[PDB]
């Protein structure tokens, strides 16, 4: 391969600490403050659970498969944690979809008042409802295989049609919808927006809400073509050079693992009165 | 001009009242209690919060029997509490959704409310119908309502903002007597426990005790530094404190005539908006503006306890006669039982 | 609990349901402030207390006209701290009165209960205050002296395009207003001028237009955009 | 003003069925609970069943369980019964009761006029002292009852209720939990008692006192009454 | 003017009368509010706490 075990490490190590951090910080402020607790805050909360899922989950594992192509756990954790790891993924796609639509509600349609607290729980209710009953499949399909010395999950489906047509449901489900929904909804915002110091300061809005959408797609599209790539259209079936696939893999994980710890910052953090609030809160 | 010798007299008549005043002041209220225990460190803590208005909440009134409450807000909704299992007894909807004040008859029959409509409406509770109707729209002040409070259930006292106070016939619904001498606007009323004499401050930093029954102005106390918000009997009957809007509460003392002590602070810059006392007196109510209620001691002026979880404005304060229960409304739109 | 306490809490339930509904009902609305000094036109801009409803768009309003109090408003000004916003009427062709209305609008607009509501004047009475600019009686000049050197800012607001003249006692008068208004305020609240005829109807499409603007800001700021 | 008019008599065949309908005026029916009692000419008064308001929680007797079916029209300010599985044992007389629950109010305060029902051909049981005792005017007499469970609640409210029933006329509401006179009843009526020993105490009797007197529980459903002492005049 | 006369009546009277009263001592006056205060310091439930045996607002 090349050169790039232990800078991997101390990245996925550092995106850990800054991500698990930031989600604790957010969640302490919110549950403490009182002042801060609101519909806009309910889906960040819901957000920053499912991260702290995410990076207390699927990091450690996926880190250890990655380095090494051995799943060093039972039957019945290979058939729970991923289901596990990819709830929480889905769960935080919906969100941020969600999320882009709450905005756009409250931007482009302000006097049709909407994101009452009762709306919001039943669109967070709705979101796990649906990544649950959609990931039992990734939960029924999983199995462990010994190669002879080597252990790793994969799975295993009775024809070459219906795993093919679920990862094609998966793909359309984790980011063909989600990414028009957001796509759509921050198109709507910018123009509404953009098209004087009060001119200026929505333009520095828009951009920054543009920027969200933008490190969203980039963190997420290598895992999705990848693994769509892989699944339905049958690529690298039979490879000499898996150290290529796996390091590919390997950087897919990575930006994703990024997206998850830059997420929690970029929505809220850097914000002027989100940040007094946490100062006010904490100091 | 009889102007200038009329405003000498007053003057004079100002000086000589200064004068005897300071005659009795043998001693401070503040070092004869140096030599009690205080009070020291309260702790209480919240044990209902009552939900179900949806806006500001501007008044409240205890029950006689300890238990009822009654609180107005900007929703137009006068709901009855059961204190014990925060059940809903009542919802009475509000021709006009400014009101300003509210009052529970001591025989628990009927209930009162008023505000920026110049009307101090009555609701008949205990009907054979089954519902809540309207029993008397007490029309006649020209200005905005600030207070009520019913008077043995068939005499009511309101106090308007159109500097006077009146007390009313609720079977006739016509002023048995008005009350005048106020300049600014009357904003708080207070029947002493013999229901014979009640006092009220206005938005002239002036507190005036009144003989309901003869209707002339028996005392007047001053020395706040603006608008007064709220006034209250001791339990003996023979003093009150008042709340004003240059932070700082004030005793009063019928038969001295004077200030007995200054409750302010200096961290305290925020208006008064509500005051109450324990059943023996020794304890002192106040609520402010910083979302929060002090506690102070009616003999030490100190801060026993603060009371805090609201995050809006706190509007209005009472004590059960009972004494086991204090209820402190807010802006929020949340009533919470302190004990 | 026994069964007057379980109908009890039934009933309770009952109330409760009620309420939010009723409150439902009302959050789906807007409320505003009415304010103005004497002859200003403040019942005519839309064509106890007097109170108006009007319906825009699919979306009503309620203003709440108080004439039955007398002068004293800095008491009873806490009930309207939370509506969406203050429509203030300026009788702007009498000029004796112009600095009582630029004192009571500054002491409106630094009201401490008043620090997060968006103030919307109507400049009222713009036909008369041009025929009596036009026929050179009276002039603005004797009450105001910075008017001398007060310049156009060449902006035409009016399409037909009338006198100068006109166009600049009108900028200048509303150059006041918003002066006053920027002086101070933090940026949470802000100002929108307007001109309207005394039979000018164009006003609810008006009030419209700015309470979607003064929401739109109150969500920007309230969802963490900024 | 507070009006309840019954219909639905007749006589009637066992097994067929019948429609019953207490029409409610003067008051927010929406706002008052119903119940229906039935009382037999030799045996006295028998809950049957009970409406919430706005259709809420319904319950029913354990001996007509299944065969009943009472209804609501709020709109209409109706009661509606459906009967169903007729048997002798029906053949009696149907009330139906007003009630409120709150913190202080009278559940049983008023009660219909009522209606005949003629067929051709666990519990807390309360019995009562005695079922006649000769009374003169201007004396008192005093009414005990005693319950098979002690009524008084954990909340300190005890539910015992004492019923009036003129000859002839629909009962009425005494004293409810033991202490409280109804509004209406003349101030020469008391009661008192603990656990399951309950008395009811009458100053001095007069004309208007001739009657049956009913005591019941209103501790958990069903509701229950007691076989009832009459008072004769002498 | 009648506003001044009926102001001077008002104050020479209300005077009068505080004046030629039994004004009791600032001294007295804050004895009685003490005796108040400690007479009614063991009724009052606020000032000495209470078993939540007899406090009807326990959860
Ligand atoms: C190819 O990656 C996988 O599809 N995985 C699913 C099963 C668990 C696998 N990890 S494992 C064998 O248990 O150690 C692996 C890791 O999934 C986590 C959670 C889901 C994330 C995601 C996947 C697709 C699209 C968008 C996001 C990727 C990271
Ligand atoms: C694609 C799959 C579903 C997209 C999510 C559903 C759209 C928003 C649902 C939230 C809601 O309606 O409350
Ligand atoms: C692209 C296909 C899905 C499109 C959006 C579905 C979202 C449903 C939520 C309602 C918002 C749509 C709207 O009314 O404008």
């Amino acid at each position: 391969p090349k050169e790039y075990e232990w800078v991997l490490i101390a990245g996925y190590i550092i995106v850990f600490v800054v991500a698990l951090i930031g989600n604790v910080l957010v969640c302490v402020a919110v549950w403490k403050n009182h002042h801060m607790r609101t519909v806009t805050n309910y889906f960040i909360v819901n957000l920053s659970l499912a991260d702290v899922l995410v990076t207390i989950t699927c990091l450690p594992a996926t880190l250890v498969v990655d380095i090494t192509e051995t799943w060093f756990f039972g039957q019945s954790l290979c058939k729970v944690i991923p289901y596990l790891q990819t709830v929480s993924v889905s769960v935080s796609v919906l969100t941020l979809s969600c999320i882009a639509l709450d905005r756009w509600y409250a931007i482009c349609h302000p006097l049709m008042f909407k994101s009452t607290a009762k709306r919001a729980r039943n669109s967070i209710v709705i979101i796990w409802i649906v990544s649950c009953i959609i990931m039992i499949p990734q939960a029924i399909v999983m199995e462990c295989s010994t190669v002879f010395l080597f252990t790793v999950c994969d799975e295993r489906w009775g024809g070459e049609i219906y795993p093919k047509m679920y990862h094609i449901c998966f793909f359309l489900v984790t980011y063909m919808a989600p990414l028009c929904l957001m796509v759509l909804a921050y198109l709507q915002i910018f123009r509404k927006l953009w098209c004087i110091k009060q001119i200026r300061a929505r333009r520095k809005t828009a951009r920054m809400l543009m920027v969200v959408l933008l490190v969203f797609a980039i963190c997420y599209l290598p895992i999705s073509i990848l693994n769509v790539l892989k699944r339905v259209f049958g690529m690298f079936a039979h490879t000499e050079d898996r150290e290529t696939v796996y390091a590919w893999f390997t950087f897919s994980h990575w930006l994703v693992y990024a997206n998850s710890a830059a997420n929690p910052i970029i929505y809220n953090f850097l914000s002027g009165k989100f940040r007094e609030e946490f100062k006010a809160a904490f100091s | 001009s009889e102007l200038d010798q009329l405003r000498q007299e007053a003057e004079q008549l100002k000086n000589q009242i200064r004068d005897a005043r300071k005659a009795c002041a043998d001693a401070t209220l503040s070092q004869i209690t140096n030599n009690i225990d205080p009070v020291g460190r309260i702790q209480m803590r919240t044990r209902r919060t009552l939900r179900g208005h949806l806006a500001k909440i501007y008044a409240m009134h205890w029950g006689t029997d300890s238990r009822l409450l009654v609180s107005a807000s900007q929703d137009g909704k006068l709901i009855i509490w059961d204190s014990y299992t925060t059940n809903k007894v009542h919802a009475i909807p509000l021709r006009s959704s400014w009101v300003m004040t509210c009052a529970y008859a001591p025989s628990g029959n009927y209930v009162a409310c008023g505000g920026l409509d110049n009307i101090c409406s009555i609701y008949n509770l205990k009907t054979r119908e089954g519902n809540v109707r309207v029993s008397r729209e007490l029309a006649g002040h020209t200005g905005y309502l600030s207070c009520c409070r019913f008077l043995d259930d068939n005499q009511i006292v309101t106090s308007s903002g159109d500097t006077t106070c009146a007390l009313w016939d609720i079977e006739t619904g016509q002023q048995t007597t008005t009350f005048t001498g106020h300049t600014g606007d009357v904003m708080s009323l207070s029947l002493a426990p013999d229901t014979r004499l009640f006092v009220s401050g206005a938005c002239d930093a002036s507190a005036k005790l009144w003989d309901v029954r003869e209707g002339m102005c028996r005392q007047t106390f001053t020395g706040h530094e603006s608008d007064i918000n709220a006034i209250c009997f001791f339990p003996n009957g023979n003093a009150f404190a008042t709340g004003s809007d240059d932070a700082t509460c004030r005793l009063f003392d019928l038969r001295a005539d004077q200030e007995l002590m200054t409750y302010s602070h200096d961290n305290i810059i925020c208006g008064i908006t509500s005051v109450s006392f324990s059943k023996s007196g020794r304890l002192l109510l106040a609520g402010y503006d910083d979302f929060n209620c002090n506690v102070w001691d009616a003999l030490k002026a100190d801060r026993a306890g603060v009371l805090a979880g609201h995050d809006n404005r706190v509007s209005c304060l009472g004590v059960t006669d009972d004494g086991m229960a204090v209820a402190t409304g807010s802006w929020d739109s949340f009533l919470k039982i302190w004990n | 609990l026994s069964a007057e306490d379980k109908a009890a809490v039934e009933r309770s339930k009952m109330i409760d349901r009620n309420l939010r509904e009723d409150g439902e009902k009302a959050r789906r609305t807007l409320r505003l402030l009415l304010l103005g000094a004497d002859n200003s036109g403040k019942s005519t801009i839309v064509k106890g207390i007097f109170e108006t409803k009007f319906q825009v768009d699919k979306v009503n309003f309620h203003m709440f006209d108080v004439g039955g109090q007398r002068d004293e408003r800095r008491k009873w000004i806490q009930c309207f701290n939370d509506v969406t916003a203050i429509i203030f009427v300026v009788d702007s062709s009498d000029y004796n009165r112009l600095q009582e209305a630029l004192n009571d609008f500054k002491s409106i607009w630094n009201n401490r209960w008043l620090r997060t509501i968006s103030v919307i004047l109507f400049l009222n009475k713009q036909d008369l205050l041009a025929e009596k600019v036009l026929a050179g009686k009276s002039k603005i000049e004797d009450y105001f002296p910075e008017f001398a050197r007060y310049t156009t800012p060449e902006d035409a607001t009016p399409e037909p395009g009338e006198d100068p003249r006109v166009t600049r006692a009108k900028y200048f008068i509303r150059k006041e207003f918003v002066d006053i208004s920027t002086a101070s305020g933090d940026g949470r609240h802000i100002c929108y001028p307007h001109f309207t005829c005394a039979v000018d109807t164009e006003n609810a499409r008006r009030i419209f237009n700015d309470c979607k603007d003064i929401i739109l800001q109150m969500n920007l700021r309230e969802y963490n955009l900024v | 003003d507070v009006q309840l008019v019954e219909s639905g008599g007749g006589l009637v065949q066992p097994g067929g069925s019948r429609k019953l309908s207490c029409s409610a005026s003067g008051f927010a029916f929406s706002s008052f609970g119903m119940h229906w009692v039935r009382q037999a000419p030799e045996k006295g008064l028998e809950w049957v069943a009970y409406i919430s308001s706005g259709s809420g929680t319904i319950y029913y007797a354990d001996t007509v369980k299944g065969r009943f079916t009472i209804s609501r029209d709020d709109p209409k300010n109706t009661l509606f019964l459906q009967m169903t599985s007729l048997r002798s044992e029906d053949t009696a007389m149907y009330y139906c009761v007003r009630s409120i629950y709150y913190y202080g109010s009278s559940p049983f305060d008023f009660w219909g006029q009522g209606t005949t029902l003629t067929v051709s051909s666990s519990d807390i049981v309360m019995t009562q002292a005695t079922s006649s005792v000769p009374v003169t005017p201007g004396e008192s007499v005093s009414i005990s009852c005693r319950s098979s469970k002690s009524l008084l609640h954990s909340n300190g409210n005890t539910y015992l209720y004492w019923f009036l029933q003129r000859p002839g006329q629909s009962p009425q509401l005494l004293i409810y939990r033991m202490s409280n006179l109804a509004s209406g009843v003349p101030d020469r009526f008391s009661g008192s008692g603990s656990g399951t020993a309950f008395t009811l105490t009458i100053s001095r009797l007069e004309a208007e006192d001739v009657g049956v007197y009913y005591c019941m529980q209103h501790l958990e459903y069903p509701l229950t009454f007691g076989a009832g002492t009459k008072l004769e005049l002498k | 003017n009648t506003a001044s006369i009926a102001q001077a009546r008002k104050l020479v009277e209300q005077l009068k009368m505080e004046a030629n009263i039994d004004r009791i001592k600032v001294s007295k006056a804050a004895a009685d509010l003490m005796a108040y205060c400690e007479a009614h310091a063991k009724e009052d439930p606020l000032l000495t706490p209470v078993p939540a045996s007899e406090n009807p607002f326990r959860e």
